RNA sequence: UAGUGGCGAGCGAACGGGGAUUAGCCCUUAAGCUUCAUUGAUUUUAGCGGAACGCUCUGGAAAGUGCGGCCAUAGUGGGUGAUAGCCCCGUACGCGAAAGGAUCUUUGAAGUGAAAUCAAGUAGGACGGAGCACGAGAAACUUUGUCUGAACAUGGGGGGACCAUCCUCCAAGGCUAAAUACUACUGACUGACCGAUAGUGAACCAGUACCGUGAGGGAAAGGCGAAAAGAACCCCGGAGAGGGGAGUGAAAUAGAACCUGAAACCGUAUGCGUACAAGCAGUGGGAGCCUACUUGUUAGGUGACUGCGUACCUUUUGUAUAAUGGGUCAGCGACUUAUAUUCAGUGGCAAGCUUAACCGUAUAGGGUAGGCGUAGCGAAAGCGAGUCUUAAUAGGGCGU
């Protein structure tokens, strides 16, 4: 029935609208008070502005650069392993499912729990104890 | 289970029907349904695209009347509308596995309160109204939705100009529809049809 | 997206998953007068005060 | 949806010259005047609750005070005699045997002269 | 986001992915595009036919109350004396052109594209400026105002100062549909749009009246009834204006300045109180009189007398204030929307959740590109449940 039904107590809210009356709580101010610059049309202080005092992010020093080496760069954990099919983990291969972005050519892969099937890394390079995971649980690591 | 009016039992999976009815998903389904198929077309007029009012119409002090800047202001009585809204859209975003679990919680009390009828097949042979409205005397029907897994030629040119039964398909159905009409007539052919649908 | 950062705290400010790193002030070009108990004092990299967070965190925009 | 309010205004409208009607001049048929004189019509109608029972509490001991003069004592000598002993008898069924039922007065104004106080 | 930027306010790419659309031809002379001659298709400027109902009540008048029946590829259209699938016009459907109008296409013709001939005052260079996301900056590249100047495919110029090695293209001559942007004007629809202070400035003979030397500004203005049946005739009046009858009508307190007809404002009757009494004009007590009563330990209206009582809003440490504002009434008149993002409430699936454009028999379904997660530390390379600093594997910071 559509004359019947309603949804949970609590999931719908009703929006206060201020300046309306003075038993609803919100009349003749609307909750900004008395004069001043947040009390009136555009009253938006400039977000970082302190007042006047030397801000913190015009005090401190700039400090570094950015690698452009590393936007090619993304890493797999040990238990998405089991997430491919033919258990042959190429470069395509994780490209096949959506595990990894695209334009993305060095791929390491670090320890994260249990591999789950037998499969055979190639064209990516484990950590110390991936590899130590992979060529114990009966897996290969070749190229 | 399911008993067909040829007297045979169907046993459908039991996921979507016999479920358990969540009502605050099925008011959220009907709501974005029901206001996405409003066309928004509004406007009213900001004080910029009145004709006119460009200049004072006396000056700032010594004139004894109030302060006034244009003719076009909201204060005024030719003046424009303050906050006038220009056509928009109205639609809600619904998940696609959330649009399923409300068909999911509705097929389940259509069975509770006996409002579902499912039959063998429901054909008819010419293109005529009277013809369709004694086919559904052997029933005992009125005011019925009929859902069918493909609306055949014949039977969509009835039922165009007859009063409260209204011809649907699965892929055409709505979350309104299996709740407004009185009775749902469904086929056996349309029932297995929800099974790859929903689940 | 309708929603800029500003340039100057996106690099005064770098971020990890511990808040948000900075480099320490006052260490450059007058430095024969300090201690060497204040130098290397000064050398790391702190992480940024309770105080502080919400402020910047506007200009960041990550709100 | 454009809504109209001038038939909701009215009612309220009328609501308030229905309370303020029987009063001088303007404050009877015009509204920005007739709002004031409703307001102050009911503080004064919530003071005067509790100056109700200080005008017959004040009405009380005066109409005692008379009476019990002209048996032999003052109002204040005689509440003590009545609270040496326990008669009980409160202000408002004093003053109403004061004037009407005067000779049963004088059996308690008589009773407090026995108790001596 | 990388960059850019008094490195301030800010401005902001590309590479790579996903889609819509699908043609490349010539300087040996081409597709293509024009303009006529042509043969068919497609609609377009007017139309035509177009299903099915009776009795009975109340009413001024039946579409309504009743009791039945029929039509349907036509059942929520309009309007007829009140609410009509079946009374009228229409609708679903079917057919329609002397003659023009185009749109695709027929196969011809006249052209044209078209500059002649693979590109010289051209590339590059030097000061001065612009455009590149790029405010002389290690400033590449494209442009042109002044001044100059080459190699001739064993050449050339690109790959963000510069140089060697590799890769990739042929500059100084041209032509090209489609996806695309827009609406002064048309037609068909549709509305959680307006309903005469709204909606166009304009429902009314509106860019009019009026205001200006001019450019220019710019209003107010809807409604009798189903049908004029719009008042023959009589009496007062200036032979008028306006009334009093009489007649029409369901109804003239529906009579043309006409549906309903409120508030402020002004009156006329009836009841009760006031001409020896001082003030935010009310409130608590209260005599008497009046009306209806159910005859008054009821109701209504006046209120002699008397106690307490210096309006409302805004600004302020503070207002009866000789501080602000308001002549009263009736209409309108002030926290909204869109796109991004954070926190709570309530929901879906869950180490996984979700798609944007765009397709679609179009609120379904497809589309997982992309985003946020499942692991951090470091300025970075890098290494990883650890990592950075350090001669230290010593401590310490951050993390599980
Ligand atoms: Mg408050
Ligand atoms: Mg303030
Ligand atoms: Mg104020
Ligand atoms: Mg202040
Ligand atoms: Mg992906
Ligand atoms: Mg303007
Ligand atoms: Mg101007
Ligand atoms: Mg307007
Ligand atoms: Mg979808
Ligand atoms: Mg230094
Ligand atoms: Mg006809
Ligand atoms: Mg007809
Ligand atoms: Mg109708
Ligand atoms: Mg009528
Ligand atoms: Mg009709
Ligand atoms: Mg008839
Ligand atoms: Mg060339
Ligand atoms: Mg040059
Ligand atoms: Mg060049
Ligand atoms: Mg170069
Ligand atoms: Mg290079
Ligand atoms: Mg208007
Ligand atoms: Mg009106
Ligand atoms: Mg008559
Ligand atoms: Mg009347
Ligand atoms: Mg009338
Ligand atoms: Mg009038
Ligand atoms: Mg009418
Ligand atoms: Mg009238
Ligand atoms: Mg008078
Ligand atoms: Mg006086
Ligand atoms: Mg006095
Ligand atoms: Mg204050
Ligand atoms: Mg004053
Ligand atoms: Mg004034």
């Amino acid at each position: 029935q559509l004359n019947d039904l309603r949804s949970a107590p609590g999931a719908r809210r009703e929006k206060h609208r201020p300046g309306r009356g003075i038993g609803s709580g919100l009349g003749k101010t609307g909750g900004r008070g008395h004069k001043g610059l947040t009390s009136r049309s555009g009253g938006k202080v400039a977000p970082g502005f302190e007042g006047g005092q030397q801000p913190l992010h015009r005090r401190l020093p700039k400090f570094g650069f950015v690698s452009l080496k590393a936007m090619d760069r993304a890493e797999v954990r040990t238990s998405e392993l089991a997430k491919v099919e033919g258990d042959v983990v190429s470069l395509q291969t994780l490209k096949d499912a959506n595990l990894i972005n695209q334009h993305v050519q060095r791929v390491k892969v670090m320890l994260s729990g249990e591999v789950g099937r037998a499969v055979t890394l190639k064209g990516i390079a484990a950590t110390k104890g991936a590899r130590a995971a992979i060529e114990a649980a009966g897996g290969k690591f070749e190229d | 289970q399911l008993n067909v009016n040829g007297a045979q039992a169907i046993e459908v999976s039991e996921r979507t029907f016999g479920g358990e009815f969540n009502e605050t998903l099925v008011h959220q389904a009907v709501v974005a349904y029901m206001a996405g198929g409003r066309q928004g077309s509004k406007a009213q007029k900001t004080r910029s695209e009145v004709s006119g009012g460009g200049k004072k119409p006396w000056r700032q002090k010594g004139t004894g009347r109030a302060r006034a800047g244009t003719i076009r202001s909201p204060i005024w009585r030719g003046g424009g509308t303050t906050f006038a809204a220009k056509p928009r859209s109205h639609e809600q975003k619904l998940n696609k596995k959330m649009y399923r679990a409300a068909l999911r919680s509705i097929l389940a009390e259509l069975v509770r309160l006996d409002r579902l009828v499912v039959v063998a097949d429901f054909a008819v042979d010419a293109p005529k109204t009277k013809g369709l409205v004694a086919k559904l005397d052997t029933l005992g029907l009125k005011d019925v939705l009929i859902v069918t897994d493909g609306v055949d030629e014949n039977l969509y040119l009835a039922a165009r100009n007859l009063a409260h039964v209204d011809v649907r398909d699965v892929q055409g159905s709505d979350p309104v529809s299996l709740i407004a009409y009185d009775k749902v007539l469904v086929t056996v052919s349309a029932v297995k049809k929800f099974e790859e649908l929903l689940g | 997206p309708k929603m800029k950062t500003k340039s100057g705290a996106a690099k005064r400010f770098k971020k990890t998953a511990g808040g948000l790193k900075h480099k320490h002030a006052f260490k450059s070009h007058i430095l024969t007068k300090m201690t060497t108990k204040r130098k290397r004092q000064l050398r790391g990299t702190s992480m940024l005060n309770k105080s502080d967070v919400a402020r910047v965190e506007r200009s960041l925009r990550l709100r | 949806a454009r809504v109209k309010r001038g038939v909701i205004a009215r009612r309220r409208h009328k609501k308030i010259l229905k309370l303020a009607k029987g009063y001088y001049g303007a404050r009877s048929r015009v509204f920005r005047v007739a709002k004031q004189a409703v307001i102050k019509a009911g503080q004064y109608a919530y003071r005067d609750r509790r100056q109700r029972k200080r005008q017959f509490r004040a009405l009380w001991i005066a109409r005692i005070n008379a009476g019990a003069r002209q048996n032999g004592l003052s109002y204040s000598r005689l509440i003590a005699g009545l609270k040496k002993a326990a008669i009980e008898i409160d202000r408002k069924v004093l003053a109403d045997l004061a004037v009407n039922e005067k000779a049963a007065f004088t059996a308690i104004v008589e009773k407090a002269k026995a108790s001596l106080a």
